[PDB]
């Protein structure tokens, strides 16, 4: 089962946004093997922000 | 593995145009960002610019915008740098590199090509001679606080004469892939320290510690390593 299509337009836009925010200065622990829990974390913080 | 090869360098007349290509192999250039950085002969490095995979935002320095153009090709996985109206300051070594600000583990710099027409990071010492099989120590002092969110975003690289600076140590506590277990890093918030154990003969180069925590992204002064015999 798959939840996140990483190449779909709004998800790949979010992907490009955090890749650019990485490549501008720096962030924490690295990438290229993602997790769906991090996607749920991002979407839950977006839920709290919209609320 | 990750491999980058630059081509098109050499000599160029003053006032003309120049196009340098950089081919990649072993990774996906259509997702990973690219960067280009110049280095004068005998001086420190200087970041020319960076470009994303989708070719939507290409950033550069504010003082070299009218003479640099960065493009890329994800189908051929090759980056292209175009320079117009070259001057006497254009005689330098350019270097194409993978995303170094983005991913510290996937940080890798290509060989580059030679073209012939406040945070203060102090290295310690300027020059030292260590024998083979020993352990050398190189210190670095920062004028401002480079610590952010618990991690010290400082990279330690080694550049030789004719060889590009390979990213040896990332984030002051992790060793890069491909390099053997012969270099470690430590320090705290004003003083960083790179240790080499054991000392080999091929490690005789110039070590540089560079921090990119905030603007401006400075580079180290350069500390040469001499192998005793
Ligand atoms: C998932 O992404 C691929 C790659 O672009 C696309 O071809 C496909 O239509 C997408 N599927 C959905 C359901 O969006």
């Amino acid at each position: 089962f798959q939840l996140v299509n990483y190449t779909d337009t709004i998800p790949a836009r979010i992907m490009q946004q955090w890749r650019t925010s990485d490549s501008r200065d720096h962030t924490r622990v690295d990438w290229k093997r993602p997790k769906y829990t991090s996607a749920l974390t991002y979407d839950g913080v977006k839920v709290m922000a919209e609320a | 593995e990750v491999k980058l090869l630059e081509s098109g360098g050499g000599l160029v007349q003053p006032g003309g145009s120049l196009k340098l290509s950089c081919a990649a192999s072993g990774f996906d250039f259509s997702e990973y960002w690219m960067s280009w950085v110049r280095q004068a002969p005998g001086k420190g490095l200087e970041w020319i610019g960076e470009i994303n995979p989708d070719s939507s935002s290409i950033d550069y320095t504010p003082s070299l915008k009218d003479k640099i153009i960065i493009s890329r090709d994800n189908a051929k996985k090759t980056l292209y740098l175009q320079l117009s109206k070259v001057r006497s300051e254009d005689t330098a070594l350019y270097y194409c590199a993978r995303p170094r600000g983005n991913y510290v583990v996937m940080d890798y710099w290509g060989q580059g090509t030679s073209v012939t027409v406040n945070i203060v990071l102090t290295q310690s010492p300027a020059s030292l001679a260590v024998s083979l099989g020993q352990r050398a120590t190189i210190s670095c002092r920062a004028s401002e606080s480079v610590d952010s969110y618990g991690s010290s975003f400082v990279h330690w690289y080694q550049q030789k004469p004719g060889q590009p600076p390979k990213l040896l140590i990332f984030l002051a506590s992790k060793l890069e892939s491909g390099v053997p277990a012969r270099f470690s890093g430590s320090g705290s918030r004003t003083d960083f320290t790179l240790t080499i154990d054991p000392v080999e003969a091929d490690d005789a180069a110039t070590y540089y510690c560079q921090q990119t925590n905030e603007d401006p992204y400075t580079f180290g002064g350069g500390t040469k390593l001499e192998i005793k015999r």
